[PDB]
């Protein structure tokens, strides 16, 4: 079968700059090379067709060049909107169409301090048997961010799982969810339910607490 | 009227690999619906162009090369292969534009006792152009001293022949191939869907 | 203007069947060839099957070949994808792609928004919806937790409030179920006086819940 | 991606008896595929027969092979001591492929063992090494012990052994014991003694000499 | 007068590299198929690579990206670059004429070359004399020496009959030692010199010892 690399894997860009991604294959394809934008949750959407088309209604920033076995996509100016995952697919072998690895393009900005909010576990929730502490961490960068659980001035690792939103396509900027999940039986053990926050935006570690039924 | 893919398809014997055949299929409407979906096909693969889409498209002409090849061999029936087959025997171009096509023969080309009457081209010096076909059978010098039409060290008769046996295993077992070119000049076609 | 629009997905056990249909609109549907493509939890984009413009011709993967079946009724605008013998591997999200005609070979020109099939031997379970009370703005949201499988859409004000909105993907933890969290920053002035409720919906235990957020 | 497989890993026969090699397949393989080779110790692989069936050139006639589908089976006729080796099955699918090869031993009557004991030489000594080397010469069956005694004083740890393969024109083994000490070790004693013990010796032999005499 | 006569063998460190030589004569290299089979110490053999006449390659997967094959007309000769060397690469390699496949099977065979991977160095051999006392014994011994392999003939290969040398045993220090012994009447003793003629291929240490009596 024909395989698609995809170089790099990853990368980091901001607003206005320069993004050149790579599609290497394992045979010549002629020029039966295509490019695909998709969004987080979103479908893939076609960009170029055929190495170096546009499609009708994409960006003129988008283009496409290359023969053979190495092709180019361009991003010639980096546009807040344009954070995805970009697919090469080749067309050469109609039967057994193979797409690439995808490349995941992340936007660089300035650095966004988080606002940290803690929840204690809803009347409903007690009744029911569980127990879930949410700390919220609000529109910050770069998504590098150290949530750290303290109940009663004792590191907890491992009863939390945490979440991240994409990257925001107005401003650019991540959220985390860290869920303390924990029984009914070990939350009124204890007292104290804290949320500890470190990131690179701010000057000292932020910690969003409270005190049981208080 | 129609283009005559049947005696291509439906032929009751085929040739052997180094010795395969081409027919040239010219001024005629080509109707592959049919064509495709009809025997069960246990390779289908197509370079530079869709299947579905050949009912649209016109061609100066259509080549259809059909061969016997065995069961491991037929991955080398593609572009920008290599081996005894796509070397010395049937070697398709790197920018190649057309189908392959393959299914197993075995119940119509092995025999009990072995059926040797398919061959290949075991020995050669170079490698074959795309689309060369090479039919001599003259001793392969494989030494220094020259053979003289000569069997013996060093001097090969430069065919095999398979043996196919019917309960073989399917990567020794014949399978028949049927080849698709579309040759595009700049020429009135010919071929249209 | 072009649209595919998919439905049928769901939960379906191992070795179950499952039927998925697109339909099209604003082209000439019975003269293109149509394509199903999937995209595993995390992973990348893999062709599945194409079918001709009459319906005649038919082609799969290798990894679906006489499992899956595609089919079209051009009458009725719809593709369709018949799938047996699930196995877990085939747990995806599978989009159907309209060709494209400008070339001698295929491409994705639209795709359909993919509908998820999950191949398990699970049970769906309805979610359970908690609130996030407030205690400079503020900030306030539910939690929908223990629920089977993907996906719940999360709405606020029956899709009225929509700047400043952020719902959280979803975790799979240790009791198989997921846990969802989704939020909502106001400022802290209208906290008392504008009211909120977050919109659940888990069409797989077709569920729809609605619980309001009061400090 | 077909697998062979071959039986036994080792036979054990007699000269002049009937060899029987066996090279199973998973799948059926054509006769005309199946080579056999035949690799005596320290030497090249040699071809034997191919086309499961076929003689090589030169290849004596004792030697034959057939089969065909998922049994391919190696004939040696008459065995002979010179036929000690190693043979391998072998076939060709989408790559070269060998089989696990079948060792051939060779059945000999009892057979004692020469006992040599070497002193070591004065150009070793003058390095600050002595190596002491003990020979068992010529004997079968293979298991035997040998014990290195200084002094009266059983030694253990500071020797190594190596057997040599079967002969080839007498099927008997041959073992090398070599006791290493220093120079200044060596010298502080007298007596250097292996004790043989083998099944074709009624009671053990020893083999001594004194450091000097 | 077909001989398949190989060079290159010895030590090579872990991920360095080595090119192994295989010289013709009565065949043509670039006329045949010609493979590189190979046999790690105490195990079967293995197939590596071939070459077509036509100049196609093939290798085994265990080789794969790290072996080439080729040759040199002018010289009738075959080569294998092995890179990125490790220790199970560590065997003797043979080089044969064909493929192993109907009318093309590995006939003849070269003599085979031992190629060690380790990070040891080459050391060359001492020969020290096994001095005797109806029939008597006197040999050699050889001992520290790396890699394998010595070989040992007697009286310029004259002397056959009833020669044992014994595979090598790695002593404690890290090098190699064997010794090679031959019987002989006692009466010749006096009247017949004995002269062990030891070959380390690694180093090309050649030394002759004349086994006398003390
Ligand atoms: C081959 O013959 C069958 C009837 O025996 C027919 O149905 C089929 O169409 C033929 N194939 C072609 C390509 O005409
Ligand atoms: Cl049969
Ligand atoms: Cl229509
Ligand atoms: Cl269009
Ligand atoms: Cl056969
Ligand atoms: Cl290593
Ligand atoms: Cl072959
Ligand atoms: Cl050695």
């Amino acid at each position: 079968d024909i395989q698609m690399t995809q170089s790099p894997s990853s990368l980091s860009a901001s607003v206005g700059d320069r993004v050149t991604i790579t599609c290497r294959a394992s045979q010549s394809i002629s020029s039966y090379l295509n490019w695909y934008q998709q969004k987080p949750g979103k479908a893939p959407k076609l960009l170029i067709y055929a190495a170096s088309s546009l499609q009708s209604g994409v960006p003129s920033r988008f283009s496409g060049s290359g023969s053979g076995t190495d092709f180019t996509l361009t991003i010639s100016s980096l546009q807040p909107e344009d954070f995805a995952t970009y697919y090469c697919q080749q067309s050469y072998s109609t039967l057994a169409l193979t797409f690439g690895g995808g490349t995941k393009v992340e936007i660089k900005r300035t650095v966004a301090a988080p606002s940290v909010f803690i929840f204690p576990p809803s009347d409903e929730q007690l009744k029911s048997g569980t127990a879930s502490v949410v700390c919220l961490l609000n529109n910050f960068y770069p998504r590098e961010a150290k949530v750290q659980w303290k109940v009663d001035n004792a590191l907890q690792s491992g009863n939390s799982q945490e979440s991240v939103t994409e990257q925001d396509s107005k401003d650019s900027t991540y959220s985390l969810s860290s869920t303390l999940t924990l029984s009914k039986a070990d939350y009124e053990k204890h007292k104290v339910y804290a949320c500890e926050v470190t990131h690179q935006g701010l000057s000292s570690p932020v910690t969003k607490s409270f005190n049981r039924g208080e | 009227n129609l283009c005559p893919f049947g005696e291509v398809f439906n032929a009751t014997r085929f040739a052997s690999v180094y010795a395969w055949n081409r027919k040239r299929i010219s001024n005629c409407v080509a109707d592959y619906s049919v064509l495709y979906n009809s025997a069960s096909f246990s390779t289908f693969k197509c370079y530079g162009v869709s299947p579905t889409k050949l009912n649209d498209l016109c061609f100066t002409n259509v080549y259809a090369d059909s061969f016997v090849i065995r069961g491991d061999e037929v991955r080398q029936i593609a572009p920008g292969q290599t081996g005894k087959i796509a070397d010395y025997n049937y070697k398709l171009p790197d920018d190649f534009t057309g189908c392959v096509i393959a299914w197993n023969s075995n119940n119509l080309d092995s025999k009990v006792g072995g059926n040797y009457n398919y061959l290949y081209r075991l020995f050669r010096k170079s490698n074959l152009k795309p689309f060369e076909r090479d039919i001599s059978t003259e001793i392969y010098q494989a030494g220094s001293t020259p053979c003289n039409g000569v069997e013996g060290f060093n001097c090969y008769f430069p065919l095999q022949s398979y043996g196919f046996q019917p309960t073989n295993g399917v990567g020794y077992q014949p399978y028949r191939v049927v080849v698709l070119s579309f040759e595009l000049l700049h020429a009135p076609a010919t071929v249209c869907g | 203007e072009v649209q595919l629009v998919e439905s049928g997905g769901g939960v379906v056990q191992p070795g179950r069947s499952l039927r998925l249909s697109c339909a099209a609109s604003a082209f000439t549907f019975s003269s293109y060839d149509m394509h199903w493509v999937r995209q595993a939890p995390g992973k990348g984009l893999e062709w599945v099957a194409v079918i001709s413009y009459d319906g005649s011709n038919k082609y799969y993967a290798d990894s679906v070949k006489g499992r899956f079946t595609i089919s079209r009724d051009n009458s009725k605008n719809t593709l369709y994808l018949q799938m047996n013998s699930l196995r877990a591997e085939d747990t995806a999200v599978y989009y159907c792609a309209k060709d494209g005609g400008k070339l001698w070979v295929y491409y994705f020109d639209y795709w359909g928004q993919g509908t998820l099939v999950t191949v398990s031997s699970a049970s769906t379970k309805g979610p359970s919806v908690f609130p996030l009370a407030p205690s400079g703005t503020a900030a306030l949201g539910c939690l929908v937790k223990d629920y089977f499988p993907e996906p719940v859409t999360v709405s606020w004000n029956s899709g009225a409030l929509t700047s400043g909105v952020h719902t959280f993907p979803a975790v799979l933890q240790s009791s198989g179920l997921y846990s969802l969290s989704s939020v909502v920053t106001v400022p802290s002035s209208s906290l008392g006086t504008q009211t909120y409720i977050c919109n659940v919906n888990h069409k797989p235990s077709n569920t729809k819940v609605d619980k309001r957020v009061e400090p």
